[PDB]
């Protein structure tokens, strides 16, 4: 149910 | 071993815990991820999407964008993979440290994509097409995303037809790369899960 | 429960073992698979792929092929799903029975595809493009499959061009469904593995 | 790993 190690890096920029 | 070329190297110090192995790794891939975000902010209609749909496109599509920007890491002539450190490793090397079918699938993909001999501009527009094509499961304004995608696709067809007049078929081939990128994404996600189990 | 609309009813006897439920399920979905097989033999270039690639394309593309064929089983207006036995179940019914986001995704895919109201010629040519666009990771002669894929796409464009002279964009809209069907497939195997809870 | 693998036996049997 994953590959959301990228969330933190992306949600930070918003 | 950590055989992802987003790594500085496929060698992992065995006297290191999972969380600090991942720390160094994340040091290596986080800039490439942040760059996708900045590329997205530059695609014409992207910032007019709702905040939630921008994020969910980048959460689901960053990998496919990166698989396109880093296709040159896969040298078919040499059968080497260039890691983000710049170090080079052979497929046979990587196969014995754990690599398999996904690596081969990626060489196949890079070979097919380099063959299309596109300019940087055509490449940057194809990659915008790739991103706005991301999986739509968490998307709230589907028609706006698909309207942005349809217009990028149309822009891309005009530029490909003008620059490759001996071969309009390059546009169709580019389009057929979108299910390929989606399959690599799913294969790679499974490899990621596996690394955790 | 077993909320797959290839079932004849989502209702499962609580007093039957797992393999007897699954066998009941199977004599419901097995005919639909056999018709994908029959349909593949009737795609002309298909018989010219090796036996190995023929089987692999079917192993990997059968679900996608069926999602196209049985998209009509999702009534967007009534907000119902028709199961293979012929009975209809409301979305609300199925969500309380176990269904979740893949169901919603399939309604959105089906709504958009049913929206195109393709004829059977257009559809049958579309499905064949879907079949030979199956993920290639187990394929031996990739170039020959991509040549059959490329031939079938050209027939698709010609057929669309003759049938929708003033609506050329249907063709590109049909191609952009390929990654959508590939995501539906991934999520749906994830649903199959969650069969282990 | 497990996918549409319960479909394997039906396809091979028509081959
Ligand atoms: C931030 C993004 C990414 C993360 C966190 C990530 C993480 C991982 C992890 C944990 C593995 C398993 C490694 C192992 O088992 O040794 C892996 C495998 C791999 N990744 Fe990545 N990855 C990312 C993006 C990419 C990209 C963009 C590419 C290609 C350009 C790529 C290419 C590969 C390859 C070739 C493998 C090995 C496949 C095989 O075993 O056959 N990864 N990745
Ligand atoms: C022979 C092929 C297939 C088999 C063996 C199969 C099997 C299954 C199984 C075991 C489940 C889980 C049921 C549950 O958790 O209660 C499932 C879920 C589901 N399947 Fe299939 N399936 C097949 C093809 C299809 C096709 C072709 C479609 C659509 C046209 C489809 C649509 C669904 C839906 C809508 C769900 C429930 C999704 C949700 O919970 O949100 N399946 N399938």
């Amino acid at each position: 149910t994953l590959a959301d190690h990228i969330c933190q890096i992306i949600t930070q920029d918003f | 071993h950590l055989v992802c070329p987003m790594s500085k190297s496929p060698y992992v110090d065995p006297h290191k815990s999972g969380h600090e192995i991942w720390e160094e790794f994340s040091m290596s891939f986080t800039p490439a991820v942040k760059e996708v975000v900045e590329f997205a902010k530059r695609i014409p209609g992207f910032r007019d999407l709702s905040q939630h749909d921008q994020v969910n496109l980048l959460k689901a599509g960053t990998f496919e964008v990166l698989m396109v920007r880093f296709a040159s890491l896969f040298d078919a002539k040499e059968r080497t993979v260039t890691f983000l450190s710049g170090k080079k490793y052979s497929v046979d090397d990587l196969h014995s440290m754990g690599a398999g079918d996904l690596l081969n699938s990626m060489f196949e993909f890079s070979e097919k994509l380099n063959a299309l001999q596109l300019s940087d501009e055509e490449m940057s527009l194809f990659t915008a097409v790739v991103l706005v094509s991301a999986d739509r499961s968490g998307i709230e304004n589907v028609n706006s995303v698909e309207a942005l995608q349809e217009t990028l696709i149309r822009a891309l067809r005009t530029l490909i037809m003008k620059n490759h007049p001996n071969e309009a078929s390059i546009f169709t081939k580019l389009l057929l790369k979108l299910p390929d990128l989606r399959s690599l994404n799913n294969m790679h996600s499974e490899e990621l899960l596996a690394f955790k189990v």
